[PDB]
């Protein structure tokens, strides 16, 4: 998921938007 | 301020930053 991705794991902007509506 | 490790309120800020007016959807546990 977006935390294993983003805080156990350096972010992107690529992941991020994936979030977005 | 989006290349690094992003964690609760943190990653929360990130994504209302990026996504805008297109809102997003946070899921701690997916």
């Amino acid at each position: 998921g977006i935390v294993e991705q983003c805080c156990t794991s350096i972010c992107s902007l690529y992941q991020l938007e994936n979030y977005c509506n | 301020f989006v290349n690094q490790h992003l964690c609760g309120s943190h990653l929360v800020e990130a994504l209302y930053l990026v996504c805008g007016e297109r809102g997003f959807f946070y899921t701690p546990k997916a």
